[PDB]
């Protein structure tokens, strides 16, 4: 009856896991459009 | 204003320290004392204290890369040296 | 109340210089952050006087320095005292950085003020390049390149980059002109992270030597460590005018005299004294990617450094180990630094390996070890 | 070997912290400049009137700058015209262009000397004994390329720059002996000069500067002990409270 | 930061084994004294660090009499350095009167801040 933590429960990271990554791919559209008009970056653009 | 964190030091009243009590301090004004009063006797006996101390703390650390360095650099002279070409081609 | 208490503008003054409360016992190693404050006024001021009279185009760049060697009133005294207490103001640093570990003054809860000097440290290091670069001179150019030149390793992206930091195709007229306008920016965003840094520094005070609480036993700032500082500061501008009107040019080195050549290199690229031991950990890894990160890394394994001592005890004043092995770590770096003043022969490479290797351990295997040792040496010698 | 032979320190007049410049050195290095190094190597940051005062006389100065022409401001219609040198003007190269300096000597660049002593590693002992350092012939082993002459203390061993330095090439306008040890000594002095113009003043407002900074550095160690007197002897005593409370 | 308690069962084992006991505390002995602080007057356990909450939970548990004294060496100790020489000989710390006086504080207060700890992420079945 213990969970491994660090201060960080582990239960905590597998409920944050999906929201993690819908945060990682808004932060991809962000780069895109940050960096639009970069010649190099317009190769897979 | 707003509240502030809290840290560890006060202020002159609050510093922060423990509740002391039973201690008693003594001293008398510069103006009545000879500075420069034990200047020798310092700078000889004093001073002798504190390197017989520390100084095998800096002397063997500073002992070993003394020598490590000189091993090589005297290692490096012969390789490049006219008798040393056989060994830096085995080396190079 | 007291009008230096009262008044808005006096107030900020009076807790910082006046007022502050200082720990009784600190010695003459606690002198050298106020020495640094000095060196900031010193390269600032000597460099505004100095910016009226130089050009920062390729065409008269190293010309217009001559012109204040040898036409400005006392424009020697403006160049040798910028030049030699830009090497000046890192000799404090280091006996600055090297306080602060040797005391441990990293730990806890110190450890944003340990930060902030890291990051104050990286700035100055780009301060002292890019001035390094406004003088034009054959060392200048060089250095330049090989440093610039150094994130064409990040892949699929170094390219461009390396493109845009020139402002063209190499190092040129457009390097130069946007160097110098940038060189006269980062030191007050220096002034500005000292603000910073002192800001973290009057939260919880100085430490002492003796690593233990320094609550008990303050004096005031002013009439004890005001004219305990001015000792030093006569000390230092002593040092100083030694090197600047008796021997200025023995700390740079004389290929900076030569007007820099895009066509025929040096006999020996070399950084200046105080860059010169990183010089070594970047070529000592035989790659080209893998030699930044190692470069990089040197200066960013400092940031761990307070996870990594296991010690109830800050300092290494009581413990015979952790004060052994310190002064191998301080002489391996003075090694580290005499290596690359070496060519790149045998067999330089290999104690170019080791000694670097040494480097890094001690923050990742030595200190946490030792420092777990003697807390049981500790433990049983007094059970 | 590639490195170049370390050469020794000599005994320069001017070494020690309150030697100035031998004055009459630097008058008889500028005669040997004019007619010996003058014609393969510049001088281009030396300005005319700095000689005023310091190798030469006045009216001296005005004369030499005279022999030499500089390009004057157009006419009334736009057309080129020269005028004598005046005292503020620069000594002048021999060459116009960086490609007819490299014609002249055989594709190799002659340096610019007036800051060649902070330039080149081994100070003022490296000139000297760079023009006196010529062996009579290449030590056994070594054939070098044409047209390029032997001298050990140049790193790498060969170079470009022949011998130049012979006895009795110039006359002085005192007397000296013009052997090959006594003009190398001379144009070393001279070319110094050069790179520190402000060698003298430097030197003497130093001894100002340590003077007053040392004492000052004295007194404040007193008042630093003056006003440390009451913590340095403050002397503390514990008595235990008793426990009652 | 590698805690107290860790280095204490560390600690305990090695006393009671008589190979360790015998090889390493005599070992041990010569590299207290050969730190020094005996000799400005400190007691180990005024060395340790307390800008934490767990040591700033145990200076308060202390007596008034063991806190007084407490405050005194450091006192001393910051004088006597700040002069650059040391303590008579006749006032240095001994082997004897050199005592755990700030043990027990710490272990009773680590082991109820682990139990804190290991009751916040209790995963009933
Ligand atoms: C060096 C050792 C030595 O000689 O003595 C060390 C010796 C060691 O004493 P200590 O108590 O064991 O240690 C003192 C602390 O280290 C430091 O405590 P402190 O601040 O009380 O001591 C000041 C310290 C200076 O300390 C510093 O400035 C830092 C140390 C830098 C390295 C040493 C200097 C280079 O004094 C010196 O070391 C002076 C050295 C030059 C003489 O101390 C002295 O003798 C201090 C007095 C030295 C002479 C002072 C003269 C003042 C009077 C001048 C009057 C005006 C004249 C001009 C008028 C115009
Ligand atoms: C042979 C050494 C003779 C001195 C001696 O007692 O030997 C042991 C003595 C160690 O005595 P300790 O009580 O075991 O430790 C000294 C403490 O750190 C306590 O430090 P402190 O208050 O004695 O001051 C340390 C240092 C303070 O020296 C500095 O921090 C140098 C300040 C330089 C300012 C200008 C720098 C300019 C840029 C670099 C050039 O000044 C001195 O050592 C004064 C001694 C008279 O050796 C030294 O401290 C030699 C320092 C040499 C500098
Ligand atoms: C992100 C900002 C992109 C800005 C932009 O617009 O960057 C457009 C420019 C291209 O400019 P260019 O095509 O005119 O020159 C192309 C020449 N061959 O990107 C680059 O490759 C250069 C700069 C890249 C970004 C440098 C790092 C920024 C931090
Ligand atoms: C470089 C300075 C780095 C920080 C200072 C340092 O490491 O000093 C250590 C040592 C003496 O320092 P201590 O704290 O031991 O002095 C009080 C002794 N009772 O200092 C020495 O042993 C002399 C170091 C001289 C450089
Ligand atoms: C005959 C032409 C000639 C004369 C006269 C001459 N030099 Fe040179 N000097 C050269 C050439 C050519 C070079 C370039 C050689 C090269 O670097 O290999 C050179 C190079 C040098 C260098 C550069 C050496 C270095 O290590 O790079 C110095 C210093 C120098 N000369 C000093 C002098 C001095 C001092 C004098 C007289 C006071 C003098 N020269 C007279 C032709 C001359
Ligand atoms: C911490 C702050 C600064 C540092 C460390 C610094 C450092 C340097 C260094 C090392 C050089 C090259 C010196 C040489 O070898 O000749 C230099 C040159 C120069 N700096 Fe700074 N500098 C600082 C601030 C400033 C400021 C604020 C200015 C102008 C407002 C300035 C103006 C110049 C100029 C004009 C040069 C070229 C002139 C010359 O050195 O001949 N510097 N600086
Ligand atoms: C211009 C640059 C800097 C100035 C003016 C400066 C100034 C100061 C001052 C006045 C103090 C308090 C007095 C003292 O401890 O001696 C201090 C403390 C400190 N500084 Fe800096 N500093 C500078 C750069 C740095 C750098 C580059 C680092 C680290 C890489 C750093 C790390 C520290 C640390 C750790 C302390 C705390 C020392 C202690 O309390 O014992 N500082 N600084
Ligand atoms: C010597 O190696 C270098 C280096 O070559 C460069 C370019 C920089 C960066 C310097 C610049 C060209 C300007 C960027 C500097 C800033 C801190 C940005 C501040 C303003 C925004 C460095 O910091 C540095 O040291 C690691
Ligand atoms: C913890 O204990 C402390 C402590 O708290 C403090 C604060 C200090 C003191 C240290 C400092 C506060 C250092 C501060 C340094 C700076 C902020 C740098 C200062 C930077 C500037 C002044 C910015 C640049 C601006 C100028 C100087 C402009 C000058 C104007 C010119 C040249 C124009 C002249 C032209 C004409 C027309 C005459 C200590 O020394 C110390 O330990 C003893
Ligand atoms: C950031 C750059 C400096 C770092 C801080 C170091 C502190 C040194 C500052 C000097 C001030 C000391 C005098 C204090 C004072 O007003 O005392 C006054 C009067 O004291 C005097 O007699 C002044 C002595 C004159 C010496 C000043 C020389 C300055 C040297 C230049 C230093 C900075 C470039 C208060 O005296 P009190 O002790 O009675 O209160
Ligand atoms: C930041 C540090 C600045 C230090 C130097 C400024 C000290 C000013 C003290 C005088 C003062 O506050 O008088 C002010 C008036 O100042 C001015 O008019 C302009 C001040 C500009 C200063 C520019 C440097 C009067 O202050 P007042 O009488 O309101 O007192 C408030 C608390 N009793």
């Amino acid at each position: 009856t213990g969970l491994h933590f660090g201060r960080l429960s582990l239960r905590s990271l597998t409920a944050y896991a999906p929201n993690l990554m819908l945060w990682g791919g808004a932060s991809m559209l962000g780069l895109f459009v940050f960096t639009e008009g970069w010649p190099k970056f317009q190769d897979t653009l | 204003g707003p509240p502030s964190g809290k840290t560890y030091m006060g202020w002159w009243g609050h510093m922060g320290g423990p509740k002391q009590k039973g201690i008693t301090s003594y001293a008398v004004s510069p103006y009545a004392q000879k500075p420069l009063q034990g200047i020798f006797h310092n700078a000889v006996f004093n001073s002798f204290r504190r390197f017989k101390s520390q100084f095998l703390y800096v002397l063997i650390p500073a002992g070993i890369y003394w020598y490590w360095w000189k091993n090589g650099n005297e290692y490096n002279e012969f390789l490049y040296s006219k008798a040393g070409r056989e060994e830096l081609e085995r080396v190079n | 109340m007291a009008f230096r208490k009262s008044n808005v503008y006096l107030s900020l003054v009076n807790s910082y210089i006046i007022d502050s409360p200082q720990p009784s016992s600190i010695n003459y190693w606690w002198n050298m952050g106020s020495l640094l404050g000095l060196c900031l006024v010193i390269q600032i001021v000597t460099g505004i006087f100095m910016a009226m009279h130089y050009s920062s185009n390729i065409e008269l760049a190293f010309s217009s320095v001559e012109h204040i060697m040898r036409d400005v009133h006392n424009g020697y005294i403006l160049r040798y005292l910028h030049a030699n207490g830009a090497s000046f103001f890192f000799m404090v640093m280091f006996m600055h950085m090297a306080k602060g570990l040797y005391y441990g003054s990293y730990r806890s809860p110190r450890v944003t003020l340990w930060n902030v000097g890291v990051i104050i440290f990286i700035l100055t290091i780009a301060t002292a390049f890019l001035g390094y670069c406004c003088v034009y001179g054959q060392m200048s150019h060089w250095g330049a390149t090989v440093i610039t030149n150094l994130f064409s390793a990040i892949p699929f992206v170094g390219n461009d980059i390396v493109s845009w930091l020139w402002g063209g195709f190499s190092v040129s007229n457009p390097t130069i002109q946007r160097f110098f306008a940038l060189h006269y920016l980062v030191p007050f965003i220096i002034a500005a992270m000292v603000i910073m840094h002192l800001m973290a520094l009057h939260i919880h005070g100085s430490s002492n030597p003796l690593g233990i609480t320094g609550n008990l036993d303050r004096i005031p700032m002013h009439s004890y460590f005001i004219f305990k500082d001015l000792v030093t500061v006569f000390l230092f501008m002593l040092i100083l005018a030694l090197f600047v009107f008796y021997s200025p040019n023995t700390l740079g080195h004389p290929d900076n005299y030569i007007p820099g050549n895009p066509l025929v290199t040096p006999a020996s690229i070399v950084p200046e004294w105080y860059l010169l031991p990183f010089y070594a950990i970047l070529r000592s890894i035989p790659d080209k990617l893998l030699g930044v990160i190692t470069m990089f890394a040197a200066i960013l394994v400092l940031l761990v450094l307070p996870f990594t001592d296991r010690s109830v005890v800050r300092g290494n004043t009581f413990k015979v180990l952790s004060k052994f092995f310190f002064f191998i770590f301080v002489f391996n770096f003075v090694l580290l630094g005499q290596i690359g003043a070496c060519h790149v022969e045998v067999p330089y490479v290999l104690m170019g390996q080791i000694a670097t290797f040494i480097y890094f351990a001690y923050f990742l295997i030595i200190v946490p070890v030792i420092s777990t040792i003697e807390n049981v040496l500790f433990y049983i010698g007094r059970v | 070997a590639e490195h170049g032979l370390h050469a020794p320190a000599y005994a320069w007049s001017h070494n020690g912290p309150f030697e100035t410049f031998d004055h009459a050195s630097i008058r008889r290095g500028y005669q040997v400049y004019r007619e010996v190094c003058a014609a393969c190597h510049s001088l281009d940051r030396v300005a005319w009137r700095t000689l005023v005062g310091v190798s030469h006389t006045n009216e001296e100065v005005r004369n030499m700058a005279e022999e030499f022409e500089y390009d004057d401001e157009p006419d009334e219609q736009g057309n080129p015209k020269k005028r004598p040198g005046k005292l503020s003007d620069y000594i002048p190269g021999p060459y116009p262009n960086e490609q007819a300096a490299r014609a002249a000597n055989q594709g190799a660049l002659p340096p610019d000397l007036s800051l060649i002593v902070k330039a080149r590693h081994g100070g003022c002992d490296y000139i000297f004994s760079l023009l006196t350092g010529y062996p009579d012939e290449p030590p056994a082993g070594v054939a070098l390329p044409p047209g390029s002459n032997y001298n050990p203390y140049f790193p790498g061993g060969s170079i470009a720059m022949a011998r130049v330095l012979f006895d009795d090439m110039v006359e002085y306008e005192d007397g000296t002996p013009a052997t090959t040890s006594q003009m190398a000594k001379d144009v070393t002095t001279f070319l110094n000069w050069c790179a520190e113009p402000e060698h003298d003043e430097r030197k003497r407002l130093g001894l100002k500067t340590v003077i007053i900074l040392s004492s000052l550095y004295l007194l404040s160690i007193w008042v630093k002990k003056f006003k440390w007197a009451g913590i340095k002897t403050r002397k503390f005593v514990f008595n235990p409270p008793k426990p009652r409370k | 930061p590698q805690s107290f308690t860790s280095i204490a069962r560390i600690g305990d084992y090695i006393l009671k084994s008589p190979v360790l006991s015998k090889l390493c505390v005599p070992v041990a002995n010569q590299f207290i004294n050969l730190a020094g602080y005996k000799k400005l007057g400190l007691k180990f356990d005024d060395l340790i660090a307390e800008e934490n909450p767990i040591m700033q939970t145990a200076l308060r548990r202390l007596p008034e009499d063991e806190s007084y004294a407490r405050a005194y060496r450091i006192i001393r100790a910051h004088q006597t350095e700040l002069t650059h020489h040391l303590l008579p000989r006749n006032e240095w710390i001994k082997a004897q009167e050199d005592v755990p006086y700030l043990l027990p504080y710490i272990l009773e207060a680590e082991a109820a801040a682990k139990e804190k700890d290991e009751l916040d992420n209790i995963e009933v079945s």
